[PDB]
This record gives structure tokens, C-alpha cells and sequence, in this order.
């Protein structure tokens, strides 16, 4: 029998200097990071 | 896959054979080998 490793899905996000600045300026809320954990966090919800 | 003579088990006419354990895969990167046993007919159990 035999096994074969699929390539996988490409789970990606953009990050605009226009849409990190003001958003981390009003709400003070992370780009770099909510969209990494959000990224993070469906993968890991993929597998299982 | 749906043979000439098929019998379903899904509906009861002659459509597709939902097949499975004998899920035909990529063996050595281009073959594709498999030997099928599909239900001819549901009643009299024939198969081919």
C-alpha cells in the first residue's frame, strides 16, 4: 500500500501600509497579529 | 463510474456505482490501474 503527501492550501493575507496605520491608529488593533492568529487558527481548524 | 449495464444501490436504475474500497489512485506518478467489480442488478445480485 501506498502513501502520498498532498500539497496543501495557500492561507495568505495582505498587509497595506494604508490599512495597518489607521486601524492600529482608532481602534488600536494589531494587523500583523490578528490576522497571523486568524491565519493560525483556521489552519489548525482545517486539519481537524 | 457508471458502466452500460450499472444498477445504482442509491436509486434503483441504471446509473453510477458510488465505489468504494476500491478507489483507483495515482500508483507511480502517471498509472491508474484498478480491477472493479460493479453490481449489475440489485434484485437477482449479478455482477460483473
Amino acid at each position: 500500500k501506498d502513501v502520498v503527501i498532498d500539497t496543501a492550501q495557500h492561507i495568505e493575507a495582505t498587509v497595506p501600509l494604508e490599512v495597518i496605520q489607521d486601524m492600529k491608529a482608532t481602534y488600536d488593533i494589531d494587523g500583523v497579529a490578528r490576522l497571523s492568529e486568524t491565519m493560525s487558527q483556521l489552519s489548525s481548524q482545517k486539519v481537524d | 463510474a457508471k458502466w452500460s449495464d450499472s444498477f445504482d444501490e442509491r436509486t434503483s436504475a441504471a446509473g453510477f456505482v458510488e465505489l468504494g474500497s476500491n478507489v483507483v489512485k495515482l500508483q507511480d506518478n502517471d498509472t491508474l490501474v484498478g480491477q472493479i467489480k460493479y453490481p449489475t442488478n440489485g434484485d437477482g445480485e449479478v455482477e460483473t
